[PDB]
């Protein structure tokens, strides 16, 4: 959960010299981001989620 | 017909062992042992037909 | 007997 | 490899077809299980199988559709995509069993100047969504087999208020993947992206997956195909522009049991 | 040989690098994953790693008893408008969501069964009138076994059906079912229908359910009173949890993210939108 | 290898002396205690010592287990400006003060948890009419789980939270939870902040308690009755206690010697005098 | 699996012993043993970087 | 006496000038605006103890007759391997008169108290742009 | 290599910080040198030196420059323009000796239709010219030492005529390398070359270099990077093309003896 | 089978 004692830090992403297209191209463009656990990855105590509910 | 195993002991006060005998004849009515295998994930994660090496290009 | 893990 | 090789540069050949790329981004075996004949050990209906092997395990091509700025995507289903392809759609509605795997390759080239990229992904069960919101689970036989034209994605849920003749019809909402799971998790089924600067197609070779060794065919589709514009089409600074998508499919290690008549389906 | 509740890799130190080695570049049109770790990109010191994933194996994700079903039943009399109270339930893991979610991050599975039924009584009259200790018979009446119409009629002799006479305020019930499909596993999805339309048919004939397969996939629990009823009225309430004990599953998939709606994988507009504002440049 | 239970040393006979030996002077100042024995300063007899320390381990030091709350729960009919009573508690020791101060000898701990919890209800209103047998559901909720707003809700399906189905009138239900916090040890004081107040934020914005570290350290415990509701009502209470089994403690400490006065190390106005007036040369 | 150990008898009516076993997987689950080991007080007592001779000047 | 756990980061944190401990407790009462600071009894060691127990902790006595310093080797000591510095304090120093200050018949002496800490075996993780705490 | 290994496409990793490039033309190491600590036998102070390693030993961007048609050329010093970059300044500035090799990586990018040519150019003991014609070695230590926003370069000479409140500063001309010799031979310092069609990089690694084995890093600079566009920027016929140029540089092996207070120079 | 402490 979002907590401070055990917060996580800073991700951010930025231009570090720009993008360049010649003519006859678009100008602009998506880039896509994907997230993943390295090997050295582990969860415990089991819970239940907020991300579904059944009100009635 | 008792199976002897060890626990993984977390907080400390030698193996610590424990102690269990299956009382029915049917497997489904048996607890269960948690003594679960592992597996590496690239069926999901590496799923390519060419191997891959992380220090090479991934297109060649 | 014991089967031992 | 010194002598040439390269994992952007393929030929595929199945019975009289052959498949070559040179912009490949190398190809998918999915959950790593190449396709196979039914095992003894794992056998269930005990007649004598029917296995057509190169007159059904070939390359066929589906009619080709069209991206856009506007598209949201494709879906097919497996084997009902396949149903009127040669001899595989014979030996298919011949017998009340068949398994098969298959070969999966999305074509789509265009140009250094164009951009955009299409997530191509085989999803096990691919049960998707009504159209109804008085009534679960009412999507027609005709309607969730459409054959080779497929059918496609919604950016909008629109639900069919016509209650006296409901369109009972699928309506796969794209960021929904088409079934209220969402799109950026699809990744967990086997796929490839076709990346226009990258490659120029895609290609997965699927086993046969099923909580059964052998099923009906006609009443049970095995795989989807979704293909879903990840990042839009977009080409120099045209406001329309169009590249065509096409899908050739190949059945591998298929077999039937249970020979009788031919169905004779109702599609429409 | 490794197993669940074995330690993770220790990390390795690693120092500057400046080679023709680019794990960090990478394609995933190829569909892959790139499997890096912290020391292909960073400098790092040796750390000796004692976490493990033990709580996160497939048994440990579903050893839990969860909620499926709520049966109400009274013991009351039965009058020529009204009959005593007995509960009929099909057996599904659809009615509630939580364990149907969790289920559903896969797309097959196997395991054995493991039912825990908790009972709860009350009176609903003001008649300060009591009741004595109520005995409950939970009947499963598999698919073809005939269902009761009555709470006292011929179906309740159980001579084949398997059933359980629970004690009130005795312990909670509990009973083992072995992996029992048709099927080698379990399919929490099935893309297509338990009947083919034919042409020479007509269209109601050849109709069935997108994505239903056996109409009564595993039966029914039928739950009554066995006592004879009181002057004053008592309800109960049987709280079915299931356990899914001994488990494999085959095939992930993304979980449910908008609210269920019914025993297919519909959805209901109003309910799409998952996702909350938040922006782009914003921590 | 001396073990808690093993005789503390003998006394050893000595006789008179006159040496430049010297045990009596010492010097406090070095921060060390004079480690003297009897026949340091006075001439001693052989004694074969028998007693021990082992009831004074920390293990049998601990080894009770003590109240660290009462939960209130009633059964009543829900009505527009009332619910039925469940009752939510976050899971500390500091609400009691007995136990609290055991602990707070030392600075760290480890130890598994037993939770022990006595249940007992009874009737608030006069009329004679009655009520069954209640069922009780303990519903551990950790930090992050969705936290139940009514007696009946969705969140006491329990899929994957920890539940304990108690029925009335029986042994009190006791589970064991493994040593869980996220440092090597648990803290029973934490001399900071849980954020860095910065200068180019506002003072709000980096605000936090003094001393306090997870805000919800270890979640929530969430108690109601199962039963639907009789006319007559019920009220329970469940009153918890806590043994901390497999201890181990670092850092010994002072203990309180005030009133507490909150989760901190605070203190009231009134209560700062332990000391009662005893005079200099009065035994 | 079964763990025998001795009891310290104290009022008395050999070694009188008793018997233990596990029944859980979870060490978490165990009984206390209140088989403990003591320690000498010196980390707290006698802190000092040069050992304390008793006899001698604790001052030199 | 309105609440606990509230002295605030600043108040918590002095930086070098450190603090002082009191003979008296006296609360603030300016509920409006909260002085948010510290107010540590000598007698009870400023947390609710009592100061003759102190000796439980790491110590030495500076009694002017036998000594003009004291010396403490501090580990590093937390239930975590490494933590925040910024937002957590591992170890307090606490100087109290146990006898009072006294020369010939002077009425008001003083003598200095000076301080010298030396860190030892420290290692950082985590680098990234500077921390600017708000201390005032 | 038969593997993909590309003399173009390189991954440096220094700390926590990694530079990934895919159109380079190898890396240059200085004189053959690679960094190094101070040994034992040439050591000279004795204190015990302090060695920050991945605190110090890292990447810094630097601001980014942009290069136009009319772009005459940039230069720096080092460690000067590292002089506020996180702890290895704050290292440089608590004490009086210090001694550091550094990678130099410049960023450039483009198009293939775009053309230029950067002459990257490492120099030992980088000395200008003064802009005036009444004073030799003039030049004040606030505009010897811009800091991280370097200095240009200009293509022609121009003294300071202001004699009662002299400007003080360098004024080095492009052609003569800002110090008297002809850019045509500046080839002979270690060096590479952006050329657009070719590479969208410079890397080089440079030894610490000096006559002693440490001295002053606040009075005196051991390298100069000088930037200058041997081919000029062009881009299809717009008259106005601009790119942008990133340096990246760090620290290696640096050790610093002598330590006191802080030094709080005047820069201004 | 069994341990003897
Ligand atoms: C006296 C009590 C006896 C209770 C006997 C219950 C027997 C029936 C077990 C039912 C198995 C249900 C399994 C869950 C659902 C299925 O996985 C999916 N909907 C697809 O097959
Ligand atoms: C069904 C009942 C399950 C009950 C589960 C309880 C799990 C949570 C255990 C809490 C551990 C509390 C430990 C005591 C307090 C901490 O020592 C200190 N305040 C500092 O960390
Ligand atoms: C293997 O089990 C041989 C040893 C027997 C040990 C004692 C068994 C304890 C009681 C089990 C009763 C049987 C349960 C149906
Ligand atoms: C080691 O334990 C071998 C001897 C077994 C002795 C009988 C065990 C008594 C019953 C224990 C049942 C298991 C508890 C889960």
């Amino acid at each position: 959960i979002d907590d401070s004692f055990t917060e996580g830090g800073y991700i951010s992403v930025f231009y570090q010299t720009r993008i360049v297209v010649p003519l006859s191209t678009p100008r602009e463009m998506d880039i896509l981001g994907f997230v993943s656990a390295c090997n050295d990855f582990s969860v415990r105590l089991l819970r239940d989620t907020t991300h579904i509910e059944q009100k009635a | 017909g008792a199976q002897v195993s060890s626990q993984k002991v977390g907080a400390h006060e030698s193996t610590i062992n424990y102690t269990t005998i299956n009382y029915y004849r049917d497997s489904a009515s048996n607890a269960a042992s948690k003594q679960d295998f592992s597996q590496d994930p690239s069926k999901f994660t590496e799923p390519i037909k060419d191997v891959l090496i992380k220090t090479a290009p991934m297109l060649n | 007997g014991s089967s031992s893990t | 490899e010194a002598c040439g090789y390269s994992d952007r540069v393929l030929q595929l050949t199945l019975g009289n077809s052959t498949i070559t790329t040179q912009e490949a981004a190398n190809s998918v075996v999915a959950y790593g299980r190449w396709p196979e004949y039914l095992r003894d050990s794992e056998a269930n209906p005990v007649d004598q199988p029917t296995e057509p092997d190169v007159a059904a395990c070939r390359f066929y091509t589906l009619d080709t559709v069209s991206w856009t700025k506007e598209s949201r995507g494709w879906w097919w289903k497996l084997p009902d995509a396949l149903r009127d392809m040669g001899l595989f759609g014979q030996n298919m509605y011949y017998h009340y069993l068949g398994r098969s795997g298959y070969t999966v390759h999305v074509q789509c080239n265009a140009s250094k100047f164009h951009q955009g990229a299409l997530g191509v992904f085989a999803v096990p069960e691919m049960c998707l969504a009504g159209d109804s919101n008085t009534t679960t689970m009412h999507t027609s036989y005709q309607n969730a087999n459409p054959g080779e034209k497929g059918g496609t994605f919604t950016g909008t849920f629109t639900p069919d208020n016509n209650q006296t003749s409901p369109a009972r019809r699928f309506c796969p909402v794209d960021y929904l993947l088409g079934n209220g799971t969402l799109l950026g998790n699809a990744f967990v089924f086997p796929h490839q992206i076709i990346n226009l600067r990258t490659n120029n197609c895609a290609t997965l070779v699927l086993p046969y997956v099923n909580s059964l060794s052998i099923d009906s065919m006609v009443k049970h589709n095995n795989w989807g195909i979704a293909i879903l514009p990840l990042a839009p089409l977009n080409f120099a600074s045209e406001s329309s522009p169009e590249i065509p998508i096409t899908l050739t499919i190949a059945p591998m290690c298929c077999e039937f049991n249970g020979l009788r008549n031919i169905t004779l389906p109702r599609l429409q | 040989a490794a197993t669940s509740r074995d330690a993770l890799p220790n990390t390795e130190a690693s120092g500057p690098t400046h080679s023709k080695e680019i794990p960090a570049l990478t394609a995933v049109e190829t569909g892959a994953t790139n499997p890096l770790v912290p020391s292909d990109t960073v400098q790092t010191r040796h750390v000796v790693q004692h976490r493990s994933r033990s709580e996160s194996s497939i048994e440990s994700f579903f050893a839990r008893g969860a909620c499926v079903t709520i049966m109400t039943v009274d013991n009351s009399a039965s009058t020529t408008n009204k009959d005593k109270l007995f509960a009929v339930w099909k057996i599904t893991y659809k009615d509630t969501v939580q364990l149907r979610r969790k289920l559903e991050f896969f797309t097959y599975s196997r395991f054995d069964m493991e039912l825990t039924f908790v009972v709860t009584a009350n009176f609903t009259e003001t008649n300060n009138g009591h009741a004595l200790n109520q005995v409950y018979q939970i009947m499963y009446i598999p698919p073809g076994a005939p269902v009761p119409e009555k709470w006292d009629d011929y179906t309740w002799q159980t001579s084949s059906n398997p059933s359980i006479f629970y004690t009130y305020g005795t312990a909670p019930a509990r009973i083992s079912v072995p992996y029992v499909g048709i099927s080698n596993a379990y399919s929490h999805f099935y893309d297509g229908f338990s009947k083919v339309p034919l042409k020479d048919q007509s269209a109601a004939l050849g109709d069935s359910l997108y994505g239903a397969a056996s109409l009564n996939d595993f039966g029914i629990l039928a739950v009554r009173v066995v006592n004879d009823h009181n002057p004053t009225k008592v309800t109960s309430k049987i709280r079915v949890y299931l356990k899914p004990k001994h488990i494999r599953v085959w095939c992930p998939r993304p979980p449910r993210a908008v609210a269920y709606y019914g025993p297919g994988v519909d959805y209901k507009d109003g309910t799409l939108t998952p996702l909350s504002t938040k922006d782009l440049t914003t921590y």
